[PDB]
DNA sequence: CATATTTTGCAAAATGACAA
RNA sequence: CCUAAGAGUAC
DNA sequence: TTGTCATTTTGCAGGTACTCTTATTCAATATG
């Protein structure tokens, strides 16, 4: 306070904490994977090949002819404009977020590139090497390749920029939080994929029965060329009690596993010293030695260059090159082929041999059991696929495309000799419908549900969809390296448990900077050149990779690593840059790709005025980002890119924090060395050399378990339900729900603020969007309809508003045009003029076919009343006339469902044609059925409701909202549940809010000496009387406000019923679904149990009788059932067998008879008979 | 093995 | 074993039979580099590997601050503050006997009681 | 969204001291809980129906009128 | 201008010899 | 209407 | 006139019910 540099306690953590969220907020790797895309990707994309050259030859018959042209086209820089939309009339305007939601546009904006098309002309003459020169006709003139979906607050976007009070002008809610795409009309997430990263080796064990013991492999990959997957294995043939233990490698486009002394011959090292001192960097290392001699002696036969060449082209599988020319096609292999991640030049056969060596080097020491196998689960191994790279990926697939269809095109036009035009050349269409089908389609190509539709039931479970991570299929189990990165506890419980995770609050994302000013720095400050490293003169050299690309030896790693340091705390070094010092293996590890999973933290420095290590981070920055944040709510900003930029603040991945030690908390932790009994036990670690500190333990947890209050007092899987059904938490979703027509809306009436909330929630706006209410509740076996997770529910606190909602639902209907003339029409169908008119009643639509908003609307009305031409003069039916040149297409309202018609919207698509829009209003009051939660995963359903005459009441007259069972505590040990109850009755009486963070210093005990002191009793017992005869309870009651969320599945959308309706039209059984009028299915296991049973009638009832009865006619001859059977002439007659005298009916399932009739159809006679020709 | 986890064998 | 290697084509050398003086004579086996044998052996293969646990200990190791601190006893030069892990090799069968390094001194010494 | 008419458990009318309740916050710089003592919500019930309340109307006032008259 | 076609878990069964 | 995909409920 | 032993190819399928939403149906060059 007032020292300036007084160390920060745990509370002034959370200053820290609100300046990142005021520069990051909680989407902030969407909106920056997605500008770095379209900032940078583009334009490397662009300028990456897509160079068309096409060398027409004179192919001259006569001399006078004998010009050799040659039309290139070059694309230059490229522009991406402002979102905007074509129309019918062609007229083109600015399309903004809220009218593409409406009229199920596409937020997409167009893509513009300086085409430079350039020819050259050369003499053909034989011998004479060509020279081609311009002809001075340079024409280049922006075309239109196509338009880019663009996400909402993104740096291309019209909200970028906008204002609370203009996003409150342009119908966007400020609490949206962007991150999304718009794809006709409906908002897409991308899931970050996750992959294994590029560029590293892992060594892996085998089992017994196969004959390789130990696989060390690459998955080496380029960013800046190809971007293809070529993966380089090594692998030791032979087990432990194996002598012929021999190494080879995997080479692309080999048939057979090369040795690998073969292959540094090839590489142009022929001495085996020479081959072992790149392999073995250690003389003493004599079991190295051992283990590697066999296969020197392997490849002893072979003691050239040009012979090991010739040997890896003979085993190449193109066999298709003499034998003169197989040399080149290996040097081609070993340049183009060979560990690409390198490089994909000639003179840099050194480098590639000593990778060569070190990934050889790797599996030996794994074998020797001097370093365990790669964990495949460390997630700093793991990179998370964004928007930018993902999108990145498909736009050079659909742009290589539609290069290859320009020169297609090219070709064309010019060996037809017609003229060339740029826009008959290039075809959006190609881009867009690409971008469009990727994004609108859960698949991406031309990997499935990468892109989702975005979860709009609560503004919590939006949040938790924008921050989720999807891995491709123990990988389920919650690994170590995921502390701080991922939610300990959020995941789905089905099959996706564990492959499914989500982000940590303040964990971001790596966007990927350039290598090039690193290397330099590197270069620059002593970093040997790795073509004239030579091992056995710098035996002590740690190795230095950036992106897992050795680039040399370093002698003195300690100040490289302070330099480097210092560096990235100035911002010099993009802090995004991790950079990993691994002493005992001698290793510099510095990675800048995409897709690093990192975490802020303190920085713990020396201090030598106190004597002892403390934070860099001190009471004046705190007082400097306090007075920032007031002056937002003159004096100089100071912003978390401060805290960054003056090293107070650090990025570290896993991979760094694999090298880093650091303290839970500053308090505790960095000072050196009566204690309250209600306290929970820590340890002080007994150990002072901490390099940094947590800001604040609560930070590991994600969107979902911040809300949680107390999660240090439950047991685990109750945290886990708790994060998957906040998600189904009933809420506000947005501020502007009523100018969105979403296809369901769920609404409380009125949203409560907890009253036990947590200091995480304030930055998720849960306060300001609530998704619960606060309930009185009381724990008691009152009436035994509240067991096994039932709840009773006060009904007069019903009557008053608890719990009810608002349910909005929408139906969209287009008029298409089936033809030039074949338009639809929305009007009010006459069943005078109209076909397939509906059963509903369609009294309340008015002329144009759309019913006016405030009218009662039931299930099974018309809402929207469409009609379609068809082709006339046609007589069936019985009542089928040429009037009836209308099919009715109309949209009634879902059977289950009923309500007031909320709103109507009608305007115009992007092909020009009208369509409607009509949102639905209802009303839903708590009932018998329906699922509410606590806070802590104690689902259940009402079972009874009660008048409030009827509770229990305390001597205050207090009854409670809702009663739950004792049962429920015990064996799912939610003390958090209690201790909550009993911290918003302190609350509520004393008018805080109670701060239920989890690991704070807020004990059980505190809480009762406070309730005490309240006049209440400590524990929250109260005296309670019953409700019927007034007489005191014999035990008292546990009686508290309770935070409780009312779920989205209530008993009146799942009910359902059916005796007779509609079937199958091939199998003729009863469809599937409650939305279908369907029916239920009496599966096989059913079946088991009704034959456990014995009851043989009833399974034949309901196998034949309930589900599908024929009757069909077979003949005694054969058992086929080809009989003609003119049943109303009474004549059965087998063609055939040709009799008519020998015919049989039988009753079987219809799927029965389309099985055999399937069989015959495939060749297969099975014959049916009716008496037995074997005994038994 | 199984299939999944033919026989073996077959 | 110290496998050695030619010095005029830097290549192997292989065990060979002698019959003039029956000794051990080292051979190249392609420029037909000959000389004499340091030591009779010529194969060594450790079952039972002792080797390797101290491994990855550098001249800087101190300045891991992963690795934990302690105050025993230096026999050599009597300080408190050192370095300590357990063994290095990843075998399962391995025994959890620590060592020290002396960051003043940089001697590594053992906790093991047998071998004391 | 708007201010609750009654607390919902013992049915006390509270709809009428929500802008008693914020003057008081405001101009007196009152705590919560010696407002709501004021107010004369004695009972947890209606005291958790007042202090937890959120004013959301006010965002949905924000916007321009669908209809305007 | 409109329709038509370009991750996982092995024991065997089979193969190439073979040796007098 | 079919197909595919995704999300979810109770085990 | 009979055993022998030692590499290379051989087939796959994953629980029971139930709810909801979204997209998409070959594009484009070519002849009648
Ligand atoms: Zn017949
Ligand atoms: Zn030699
Ligand atoms: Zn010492
Ligand atoms: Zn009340």
């Amino acid at each position: 306070f007032e020292d300036e540099s007084a160390p920060i306690t745990a509370e002034d953590s959370w200053a820290v904490i609100s300046a990142f969220f005021r520069e990051k907020g909680l989407v902030s790797q969407q909106l920056d994977s997605f500008n770095q895309f379209v900032d940078y990707t583009l334009q490397d994309i662009i300028c990456e090949d897509s160079t068309l050259i096409l060398e027409q030859l004179a192919q001259h018959t006569t001399e006078s002819d004998n010009i050799s042209r040659k039309y290139e086209i070059s694309f230059g820089k490229i522009y991406v404009t402002k979102p905007m939309v074509n129309e019918s009339d062609g007229v083109t305007h600015a399309l903004y977020p809220q009218e593409a939601r409406l009229r199920n546009l596409t937020y997409s904006s167009g893509l513009f590139v300086d085409v430079k098309k350039r020819t050259y002309e050369a003499i053909d003459v034989p011998g004479r090497e060509l020279k081609y020169e311009l002809i001075a006709e340079e024409s280049e003139g922006k075309v239109f390749i196509g338009r880019l979906p663009i996400m909402l607050r993104s740096k291309n976007c019209y909200l970028s920029e906008a204002t609370e009070s203009d996003l409150y002008k342009l119908k966007e809610c400020p609490f949206d939080m962007g991150g999304y795409f718009i794809i006709n009309g409906s908002e897409k997430v991308l899931i970050a994929q996750e992959r294994s990263a590029g560029n590293i080796v892992q060594v892996f064990k085998k089992a017994a029965p196969s004959p390789i013991s130990h696989v060390a492999e690459i998955r080496s990959a380029l960013e800046k060329g190809s971007r293809f997957i070529s993966t380089l294995q090594v692998k030791l043939y032979g087990r432990e009690g194996s002598s012929a233990r021999t190494i080879k490698a995997t080479l692309p486009y080999i048939k057979q596993d090369i040795p690998i002394v073969i292959i540094f011959r090839a590489l142009g090292i022929i001495p085996d010293g020479e081959i072992l001192e790149h392999i073995c960097y250690d003389v003493n290392d004599w079991q190295m030695l051992e283990m590697l001699k066999p296969c020197v002696e392997d490849g002893f036969v072979i003691q050239d260059r040009e012979t090991a060449l010739d040997f890896i082209g003979r085993r190449g599988t193109a066999l298709g090159i003499k034998k003169e020319k197989r040399i080149q096609y290996a040097k081609d292999i070993l340049q183009k082929e060979f560990l690409p991640h390198i490089t994909q030049l000639e003179g840099f056969e050194s480098r590639k041999a000593f990778f060569l060596g070190y990934m050889i080097n790797r599996l030996l020491l794994c074998a020797l059991d001097r370093k365990d196998q790669d964990d495949r689960d460390h997630f700093g191994k793991k990179r998370l696929d964004l928007a930018g790279p993902l999108l990145a990926q498909l736009f050079k697939t659909l742009f290589k495309k539609l290069t290859k269809d320009i020169f297609r095109y090219m070709q064309r036009t010019v060996e037809e000799a017609h003229d060339f035009n740029m826009k008959l050349a290039i075809n959006a269409k190609t881009i867009t419908s690409g971008l469009k089908y990727a994004l609108a389609t859960g698949n991406w190509g031309e990997r499935a549900g990468v892109s989702q539709v975005l979860n709009r039931y609560t503004y919590s479970s939006t949040l938790s969809h924008l921050r989720r991570t999807n891995t491709p299929i123990k990988p389920r189990q919650l690994h170590n390296t995921h502390w701080g990165l991922v939610c300990p506890a959020e995941t789905p419980e089905g099959q996706a448990c564990g492959l499914v995770k989500n982000l940590s609050l303040m964990s971001c994302i790596s966007v990927g900077t350039d290598p090039m000013p690193i290397i330099t720095f590197l270069s620059e400050w002593g970093m040997e050149p790795l073509e004239d490293y030579v091992p056995h003169q710098s035996p002590d050299a740690t190795r230095v990779f950036v992106n897992g690309v050795w680039h040399g030896v370093h002698r003195n790693p300690a100040r490289l690593m302070e330099t480097l340091r210092t560096l990235r705390r100035k911002g010099d070094i993009n802090p995004e840059v991790s950079m990993i010092r691994d002493i005992r293996e001698k290793e510099l590890k510095i990675f800048t790709d995409a897709g690093r999973v990192y975490r802020p933290l303190f920085i713990v420095e020396d201090d030598e005025s106190l004597g002892h290590k403390e934070l860099k981070v001190r009471k004046g920055h705190i007082a400097k980002l306090m007075a920032t944040e007031y002056q937002d709510i003159d004096v100089e900003e100071y912003t978390w890119s401060s805290l960054l930029n003056e090293g107070l603040v650090e990025y570290i991945d896993a991979e760094e924090e694999e090298s880093i030690l650091i303290a839970m908390q500053p308090e505790d932790l960095e000072p050196a060395e009566d204690v309250d009994p209600a306290k929970r036990i820590r340890v002080s670690h007994h150990a002072t050399t901490f390099t940094h500190c947590e800001i604040h333990p609560s930070m590991i947890l994600g969107v979902a378990a911040s809300i949680i209050p107390f999660p240090d007092h439950n047991q685990s899987p109750r945290n886990t339900y708790q994060s998957a059904m906040g998600k189904q938490a009933m809420g506000v979703f947005l501020t502007n729900y009523n100018v969105r027509m979403d296809t369901m809306a769920n609404i409380l009436y009125y949203p409560q603020k907890p009253l036990g909330t947590t200091r995480a929630m304030e930055y998720l706006k849960f306060r300001e969007l609530p998704a619960g209410q606060n309930a009185i509740v009381a724990i008691a076996c009152y009436s035994g309809y509240n067991q096994e997770d039932s709840m009773i529910m006060n009904q007069s606190s019903i009557d008053r508003g608890l719990f009810r909602s608002l349910f909005f639902r929408s139906y969209m209907d287009q008029e298409k045009k089936y033809g030039m003339s074949i338009t639809e029409t929305f009007e009010k169908p006459q069943r005078t003029n109209t076909l397939r008119m509906k059963h509903g009643t369609y009294d309340k639509l008015d002329d144009d076919g759309l019913i006016a908003p405030g009218v009662r609307v039931s299930g099974e009305d018309v809402i929207i009343g469409k009609t379609t031409p068809i082709s006339p003069d046609e007589e069936e039916l019985g009542q089928r006339t040429a009037y009836h040149s209308k099919r009715d297409a109309s949209t009634p309202l879902r059977s289950t469902e009923n309500g007031i018609v909320d709103q109507v919207l009608v305007t115009t698509n992007q092909d020009g044609l009208k369509f409607v829009k009509v949102r639905v209003r209802t009303t839903k009051i708590p009932q018998i059925g329906d699922k509410f939660a606590s806070r802590h995963g104690q689902k259940g359903t009402i079972g009874i409701t009660y008048r409030r005459e009827d509770m229990p009441f305390t001597a205050e007259g207090i009854v409670p909202d809702l009663i739950i069972n004792p049962h429920a505590i015990p064996s799912r040990m939610t003390v958090a549940h209690l201790i909550e109850c009993l911290l918003s009755k302190v609350a509520a009486l004393s008018g805080n809010e109670g701060d239920a963070s989890p690991f704070t210093d807020i004990t059980v005990e505190g809480i009762s000496k406070l309730l005490r002191e309240h006049g209440y009793q400590s524990r929250g017992f109260e005296v309670m009387y019953n409700g019927h005869t007034g007489k005191k309870l014999m035990a008292q009651i546990f009686f508290g406000p309770t935070y409780y969320q009312r779920l989205r599945h209530m008993v009146d959308d799942k009910i359902h019923a059916r005796a007779r309706g509609p079937m199958q039209v091939l199998t003729r059984q009863p469809v599937e679904g409650r939305s279908r009028d369907g029916g239920l299915r009496f599966g096989e296991m059913e079946r088991d149990c009704m034959i456990a049973h014995g009851a043989a009638s009833f399974l034949k009832e309901r196998l034949m009788e309930a589900s599908d009865a024929f009757r069909v006619h077979i003949c005694g001859i054969c058992g086929l059932m080809t009989v003609i059977a003119k049943l109303n002439h009474n004549q059965f007659e087998c063609k055939g067998c040709d009799n008519k005298i020998d015919i049989y009916q039988i009753h079987i399932p219809y799927a029965a008879k389309l099985l055999f009739q399937e069989l015959m159809a495939m060749n297969i006679t099975p014959r049916l008979y009716t008496d037995r020709s074997r005994d038994f | 093995t199984x299939p999944g986890v033919t026989x073996p064998g077959v | 074993t110290t496998f050695r290697f030619c010095r005029d084509c830097n290549n192997m050398l292989y065990p060979r039979e002698d019959k003039e003086n029956n000794r051990l004579l080292f051979e190249c086996r392609t420029c037909s580099y000959v000389e004499e044998a340091g030591s009779p052996l010529v194969y060594r293969h450790e079952l039972i590997t002792n080797i390797g646990e101290t491994a990855g200990v550098v001249q800087d190791i101190g300045s891991d601050p992963t690795l934990p601190r302690s105050d025993r006893e230096c026999p050599k030069c009597h300080s408190r503050e050192n370095v300590f892990f357990q063994s290095q090799q990843r075998r399962k069968d391995t025994s959890m006997v620590l060592f020290f390094v002396c960051l003043s001194c940089s001697h590594i010494f053992t906790s093991d009681q047998k071998n004391k | 969204m708007i201010v609750p008419v009654r607390c919902f458990s013992c049915g006390k009318v509270v709809g009428d001291k929500w802008e008693s309740y914020l003057n008081l916050l405001q101009e007196d710089e009152l705590d919560e809980g010696t407002a709501l003592s004021r107010l004369g919500l004695k009972r947890y019930c209606c005291r958790r129906m007042i202090l937890t309340h959120v004013d959301l109307i006010e965002k949905f006032l924000r916007y321009n009128p669908l209809e305007k008259r």
